[PDB]
């Protein structure tokens, strides 16, 4: 299901009292608009270019609402800040993530939104929208708040309306690309580097969405080889990498599998 | 599009 | 708070004279404050920086990229300054890795 995401950091400032706001916006894995108040006069921007096929009338509009979300985070910084005890000396954060996913029939499948302080779970949404988890007793405070004002029906109405109408607006606008997975481009390497034995990496380069398993298999034992795995990266383009690595006996490369499973493959991909 | 975040914590 | 991971890599398999893109990807990091220069034979390149984002538990990651042609000599490496790190974190670029 494709997905339309935002993710908010708030940063205080030991100085005068005022805040840092970055946001981010994601189609899928697809970066497509940034806000940061630093800059001077701020605006919501484009960072992909499918987007830039919106008027300005939408940028305008998405501009009012960060700005007043970012002074919304800055008050919440404060707010935090004092139900912890906290003094004014440190700088703290504040992130959210939002965002929805689309259903078979066009509508909301499922729907988030969590919140972290100082990098912590803070508060979520439950999956029913209609209620909260809070993570410690100052998230209580924020909970007993949240729902005695019915906060959970603004998000579950945001989520279930303009997120998803939205997320369908700009998938006809990005059709030409944001419909495609790219399946990794993959291949193997041998590093005869050490008299421990011959390193074997296996290499997928190229691939979208993020998601991927690489697996080095030993013939005659069925359990994943203990292998060197690197985080999934991006490539800088839009697409990700990501390789696995071991060392084997010098005689025996033959007996070794690099099994890769990504969604743009037609079937599951065996390498030696 | 952005959601509206209004609601102190 | 939580230390940057640091990865430095190319966008496609390095061959010497060949254009290719430099990337030093660092994740994982908490608070968001950090420092990061990709660095060619020591000196600072003119890169890009990503927006900042993070992961689902929370963690930051920032991209920091630019273009370059890999040949025999020069050498790449990224350098970050964060609160965790007594020492700036130095990776060295390996075509291999």
């Amino acid at each position: 299901p494709h997905s339309l995401s935002y993710f908010y950091t708030a940063v205080s400032r030991p100085d005068r009292g005022d805040s840092r706001f970055i946001a981010v916006g994601y189609v899928d894995d697809t970066q497509f608009v940034r806000f940061d108040n630093y800059a001077p006069n701020p605006r919501m921007e484009p960072r992909v270019p499918w987007i830039q096929q919106e008027g300005q009338d939408y940028w305008d509009e998405e501009t009012r609402k960060v700005k007043d979300n970012a002074q919304t985070y800055g008050v919440g910084l404060n707010t935090l800040r004092g139900y912890y005890n906290q003094s004014e000396a440190g700088s703290h954060t504040l992130q959210s993530m939002f965002g929805c996913y689309l259903g078979p029939d066009g509508l909301l499948l499922h729907g988030y939104r969590q919140d972290a302080y100082d990098g912590a779970d803070y508060i979520a949404l439950n999956e029913d929208l209609r209620s909260w988890t809070a993570a410690d007793m100052a998230a209580q405070i924020t909970k007993r708040k949240w729902e005695a004002a019915n906060v959970a029906e603004r998000r579950r109405s945001y989520l279930q309306g303009l997120c998803v109408e939205s997320l369908r607006r700009y998938l006809e606008m990005g059709k030409d690309t944001l419909q495609r997975a790219e399946p990794p481009k993959t291949h193997v390497t041998r590093h005869p580097s050490s008299d421990l034995g011959v390193t074997l990496r296996c290499w997928a380069l190229g691939f979208y969405p993020k998601e991927i398993s690489l697996t080095w298999q030993r013939e005659g034992q069925d359990q994943s080889q203990d292998m060197e795995l690197v985080e999934t990266r991006p490539s800088g383009d839009g697409t990700f990498q990501k390789w696995a690595a071991l060392v084997v006996p010098p005689g025996e490369e033959q007996s070794y599998t690099c099994h890769v499973q990504h969604e743009g493959l037609q079937e599951p991909l065996t390498l030696r | 599009e952005s959601d509206t975040v209004g609601w102190s914590w | 708070a939580r230390p940057p991971k640091v990865q430095v890599y190319s966008r496609h398999p390095a061959e010497n004279g060949k254009p290719n893109y430099l990337n030093c990807y660092v994740s994982g990091f908490h608070p968001p404050q950090i420092e990061i220069d990709l660095l060619k034979n020591g000196e600072k390149m003119n890169a890009e920086q990503s927006d900042l984002s993070f992961s689902k538990d929370w963690s930051f990651y920032l991209l920091v990229h630019t273009e370059f042609t890999p040949n025999a000599v020069d050498q790449y490496s990224c350098r970050v300054k964060h609160v965790t790190l007594d020492k700036p974190k130095i990776v060295k670029w390996d075509r291999d890795h």
